[PDB]
RNA sequence: GGUGGGGUUCCCGAGCGGCCAAAGGGAGCAGACUCUAAAUCUGCCGUCAUCGACUUCGAAGGUUCGAAUCCUUCCCCCACCAC
RNA sequence: GGAGGGGGCUGGUGACUUUCCCCUCUUUAAGAGGGGAGGAAGUUCCGCCCACCCCAUUUAUGGGCAGCGUCCCCUGAGAAGGGGCGGGAGAUGCAGCAGAAACGACACGGCUCCGGAAGAGAUGACGAUGAUAGUGAAAGUUGAGGACUUCCGGAGAACCGGUGAAACGGGCAUCUCCCCUGCCCGGGGUGCAAGCCGGUUUCGGCGCUUAGCCGAAUGUCACCGAAAUUACAGAAGGCGGGCUAUAGCCCCCAUUUU
């Protein structure tokens, strides 16, 4: 199962996500799955039909799991999903 | 008290069988180049966590390439036994071919053969 | 300004690219022992605390099938120098 | 138009004080003039000027550097960043598990021959987990009143390895030599807190400066400009290369966007 303790090290694809936060006025409001998944990227391909390029570290996340809701910054998510799962720590003070 | 049930490696092997499965689920779509992405991740997964694969997916995919192999649509798979016994995948992609020998168990079933005719 | 080096468990300290391989010692807890206590021995030894399994080898990136270890960068800690 | 990356530059003039410093100068001792930290001074990875000690005096031998731009590999919003430079031989390693087998080839099983045992002549054994059966036998076409078989042990021409990242065969990394091309000839070691002098423990002087301190000097304000004392950040013998961190403007590239 997938749980929003360790989705720090879950895989992103196949997840639906919403973001909710983000520098970008326009990134603001977007649906869709996860297809591809880069160091900061994710390629994410919407219920309208647009693929769209979204980064991660200037974004917070809300991704759907099966019935959960997530908000995890993307600051979080920095590095590829393989070094990602090989061992990442992130500690993020916003001050 | 025990919050951390699932472990680092168990983990690996909930990403290697969902990625595997999306590989499969999304291989019949029309992009086998999706699914050679799927592949090489899954891959270099299993490089980097030193975990063996599942006997499921081992062989569904090409060593060379790395496309998911579908049977039948990019992927032929013949089954011959006369000389010795052995099921021939072949990838129709690049041409890579590869199969499984099952001499052993071959030995076993002839094994088996002789204790039922000693025995009668 | 300069040379030869070191950072690993609470503290002193080892470690071939490979199964917590992590030598360990002292410390804490528990057992054993004793009228009590010291000393000796046994397990946990960071966690679950029975076997066993996971994390940390100053920090990051990269190579690799795989990093305490190999490469680069950022650091700190030593020793001694005015004549 | 908005986060970000790379490259360029970082001072001048005027006033105050020798009581911010150094140098020069005249003069009823005090004034006047000039100059005064940067792209990295940091990091110490290096080389050269300068010194001492040893061998040697050699471009005979031999040593040192380079193969750049280009290309390759790796990671990023694909602009950009990092590493490398030709070929051969020898040695080591690619743990554990798995696989016949982990770096040169092989022993092993399917294939051929021989010896032993078991069943059998319109019977019976075997066979869709594949039968007499063929091909350069990796591979592919074949698919049954098909049909004379199976095992063990030994020896051999050709083909083949369910495993793993990587295999009857080609790779990877390290080390050492010889096969090249061009340039240069003293070879090593320590380093200015080196080394030298008055002194002979300890001190002062040279190295030392178109800034040159050492108990570590380079001050304050305004303004043109817009490159400005604002971020990183400070000399200590000097010069050149590379790395690290960013203030202001200029130029270039990318995502969202319209
Ligand atoms: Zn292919």
């Amino acid at each position: 199962m997938i749980t929003p303790h360790n989705i720090l090290r879950h895989e992103l694809i196949g997840l639906k996500v919403e973001i909710v936060e983000a520098k970008n006025k326009a990134m603001i409001g977007i649906k869709g799955k996860v297809v591809d998944e880069t160091r900061n990227t994710l390629v994410i391909e919407k219920e309208d039909g647009r693929e769209v390029v979204i980064p991660k570290d200037i974004a917070v996340f809300l991704f759907q799991l099966k019935g959960c809701k997530v908000k995890v910054d993307g600051r979080l998510l920095i590095g590829r999903p393989e070094e990602r799962l090989k061992k990442k720590i992130k500690i993020l003070y916003p001050y | 008290k025990k919050f951390l049930e699932k472990k680092l490696k168990k983990i690996a092997y909930e990403r290697i069988d969902i990625l595997m499965s999306l590989a499969e689920e999304e291989a019949k779509k029309g992009n086998w180049d999706r699914a050679k992405r799927y592949v090489y991740l899954a891959r270099r997964i299993a490089m980097k966590m030193r975990i063996r694969f599942p006997k499921k997916w081992k062989r569904r995919i090409c060593k060379k390439c790395g496309t998911f192999l579908l049977y039948g649509r990019n992927a032929r798979v013949r089954i011959k036994s006369k000389r010795y016994p052995h099921v021939v995948i072949t990838c129709l992609e690049c041409g890579a071919i590869y199969r499984i020998p099952m001499i052993r168990e071959k030995k076993e079933k002839r094994r088996k053969k002789l204790e039922e005719r000693l025995k009668a």
